[PDB]
C-alpha cells in the first residue's frame, strides 16, 4: 500500500530552518501533488504549500518568504524547507497527497522552537507494590525529566502490544514526563522477560529498561 | 476573501441523526469541498468530495451513514445514527485561484459531542518510586487513571491523611477509544518519601471519589 | 460556472 514517510530533526532554535523529507513508496511523485500542512495547538490546520507533479509550486501568502518545497523523483522524495522560526511555529507538520477520491498523510513532525537545551530522559522500570496474587499483573515505566517532545516508547522491541496504555507527557518546569503501562497475565511475567525501550531522537538516546519482581 | 465558516463545537444524543453545516463565502457558494475527520494530534482523515448539487464522492473506511447535502453557500455533513466512534473535530477545505495562484484553506473545524454514553469509572494504578530512582535520592509517585468516561476527573494527593500540593503534577484528560485516560505524578526527595507512612492519590468522577495508597513501609 | 480548484491533479 501507500506510505508517506516523514523524517527530519524537530527541535529548531529560534531564527534557524526546519527541514523535512517525506519519503513515499507504492506510488510515483511524478503523477501526484505534494502539500504541506500544519496544525498548532488548538488553532485549526493551515495550508503551507504544495509541488506539483511536474515540479511547480504554490505557497500560502503568509509563508512564501521563507518557505520553499522541491523533490527528487528518482528518489521519490519532497523536501520542505522554512527559514527563520519563530515561537508561534510550533506545531505538527504533514505531507499529504490527495487522489480521486481520499488522501494520504504522512505520519507528522513533531516541531518545537525552543531556545532550551535537550535532554534525555531518566528511564525508570515500575514493578507492582509488594503483595501484588490476581491473575494479571500490571507493569510500568517512568520517563522523567526530558526535552523536547517526542519520545517513542515500546515494550519487548514492539512484540508486545497487547494491554499498553502510554499516558501522554506532563510538562513541568520546563521538562516533560511520561509513563506508561503493561497489562499480562500472572503466568507471563516473571516467568518471561519484559522490557521497556525508550527512544528520544534529538538526544540521540535509546534505553531498555528490564522489569525485575520487587 | 476566500472563507469556510464552522461552528466550533455541536453536541447530539446516542443514535440520533446529526448534520453539521460548512457555509462558504457569498462569492464561493458554487464551490466544491472536501470534509475530513480528526482525532486530537493525529492526521486527518479524509472523509467526502461534496459538490454544489450535492452529490458526494465517500473516501475509504467511512461508513453508510455519513452522507452529504447543498445549500446554496452552505455544505452539509449528515450522520445518521450517531456513534461515540463519530466523536471528532470535523473540518472543511477549499481549494481556488486567487491572483494566478493556486490557494487552499480549512474550516476552524467542529467538535462533535456524543451526549448519553455509559458512564465509566476510572481505573487507578498507582506505583512507588524505583529503587534505581530511590539511588539517586529521588522520588517519584506515580498515578495512572483510565478507562473513564466522561472526561471530567479532578486528583488530589495526601500525605498522612493530610492533602498536599507541593511536587504534583497533573495532565488533562485525553482520549483512548471511547474512555479516557490521565496521569497524575508526585515530585518527592528520597527523605520525604522515607519520612512518611503513606501517600495516597485519589480520584474523583461524576461526585465518586476513588483512591489508592503507596507506603514506604 | 466556477467550482474552485482540488488539491488532486
Ligand atoms: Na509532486
Amino acid at each position: 500500500q501507500v506510505q508517506l514517510k516523514q523524517s527530519g530533526p524537530g527541535l529548531v532554535q529560534p531564527s534557524q530552518s526546519l527541514s523535512i523529507t517525506c519519503t513515499v513508496s507504492g506510488l510515483s511523485l511524478t503523477s501526484y501533488g505534494v502539500h504541506w500542512v500544519r496544525q498548532s495547538p488548538g488553532k485549526g490546520l493551515e495550508w503551507l504549500g504544495v509541488i506539483w507533479s511536474g515540479g511547480n509550486t504554490d505557497y500560502n501568502a503568509a509563508f512564501i518568504s521563507r518557505l520553499s518545497i522541491s523533490k527528487d523523483n528518482s528518489k521519490n522524495q519532497v523536501f520542505f524547507k522554512m527559514n527563520s522560526l519563530r515561537a508561534d511555529d510550533t506545531a505538527i507538520y504533514y505531507c499529504a497527497i490527495y487522489y480521486r477520491y481520499g488522501a494520504y498523510w504522512g505520519q507528522g513532525t513533531l516541531v518545537t522552537v525552543s531556545a532550551a537545551k535537550t535532554t534525555a530522559p531518566s528511564v525508570y522500570p515500575l514493578a507492582p507494590v509488594c503483595g501484588d496474587t490476581g491473575s494479571s499483573v500490571t507493569l510500568g515505566c517512568l520517563v522523567k525529566g526530558y526535552f523536547p517532545k517526542p519520545v517513542t516508547l515500546t515494550w519487548n522491541s514492539g512484540s508486545l502490544s497487547s494491554g499498553v496504555h502510554t499516558f501522554p507527557a506532563v510538562l513541568q518546569s520546563d521538562l516533560y514526563t511520561l509513563s506508561s503501562s503493561v497489562t499480562v497475565t500472572s503466568s507471563t511475567w516473571p516467568s518471561q522477560s519484559i522490557t521497556c525501550n525508550v527512544a528520544h531522537p534529538a538526544s540521540s538516546t535509546k534505553v531498555d529498561k528490564k522489569i525485575e519482581p520487587r | 476573501q476566500l472563507v469556510l465558516t464552522q461552528s466550533s463545537s455541536a453536541s447530539f444524543s446516542l443514535g440520533a441523526s446529526a448534520k453539521l453545516t460548512c457555509t462558504l463565502s457569498s462569492q464561493h457558494s458554487t464551490y466544491t469541498i472536501d470534509w475530513y475527520q480528526q482525532q486530537p494530534l493525529k492526521p486527518p482523515k479524509y472523509v467526502m468530495e461534496l459538490r454544489r448539487d450535492g452529490s458526494h464522492n465517500t473516501g475509504d473506511g467511512i461508513p453508510d451513514r455519513f452522507s452529504g447535502s447543498s445549500s446554496g453557500a452552505d455544505r452539509y455533513l449528515s450522520i445518521s445514527n450517531i456513534q461515540p466512534e463519530d466523536e471528532a473535530i470535523y473540518i472543511c477545505g477549499v481549494g481556488d485561484t486567487i491572483k494566478e495562484q493556486f490557494v487552499y484553506v480549512f474550516g476552524g473545524g467542529t467538535k462533535v459531542t456524543v451526549l448519553g454514553q455509559p458512564k465509566s469509572t476510572p481505573t487507578l494504578t498507582v506505583f512507588p518510586p524505583s529503587s534505581e530512582e530511590l539511588k539517586e535520592n529521588k522520588a517519584t509517585l506515580v498515578c495512572l487513571i483510565s478507562n473513564f468516561s466522561p472526561s471530567g476527573v479532578t486528583v488530589a494527593w495526601k500525605a498522612n491523611g493530610t492533602p498536599i500540593t507541593q511536587g504534583v503534577d497533573t495532565s488533562n484528560p485525553t482520549k483512548e477509544g471511547n474512555k479516557f485516560m490521565a496521569s497524575s505524578f508526585l515530585h518527592l526527595t528520597s527523605d520525604q518519601w522515607r519520612s512518611h507512612n503513606s501517600f495516597t492519590c485519589q480520584v474523583t468522577h461524576e461526585g465518586d471519589t476513588v483512591e489508592k495508597s503507596l507506603s514506604p513501609a | 460556472v466556477q467550482t474552485g480548484r482540488r488539491p488532486y491533479e
